[PDB]
């Protein structure tokens, strides 16, 4: 506030209270594998090169 | 009045300009009226007819 001269209107005390909120935005991405890839990853047959 | 002056003096930083062997201080009073109700008396209206 600024003090005023005699006779002028004066400034009232003022309190301002404010609230602020958050926001949400998720992301995603897929990846895929083949049945043959999983078969050879999980198990092995008669050992060969 | 002159001998009533204060004795101690403090240093503080400000900008000056040279105007023909005359140095003057430059200031803006934005700080004083930053969020107050009073208007800056250096911002004025002018009428032309």
């Amino acid at each position: 506030r600024v003090a005023s001269g005699a006779g002028l209107p004066t400034s009232r005390q003022t309190t301002i209270m404010v609230t602020k909120y958050s926001e949400k935005s998720p992301i995603t991405i897929p990846f895929e594998l083949s049945a043959a890839c999983l078969t050879y990853l999980r198990e092995t047959f008669e050992g060969t090169i | 009045l002159s001998q009533a002056g204060a004795h101690s003096l403090t240093p503080l930083s400000m900008d000056v300009i040279r105007l023909g062997e005359k140095t003057v201080i430059m200031e803006n009073l934005r700080r004083v009226y930053k969020n107050t109700d009073t208007k800056d008396p250096l911002e004025r209206n002018v009428d032309l007819t």
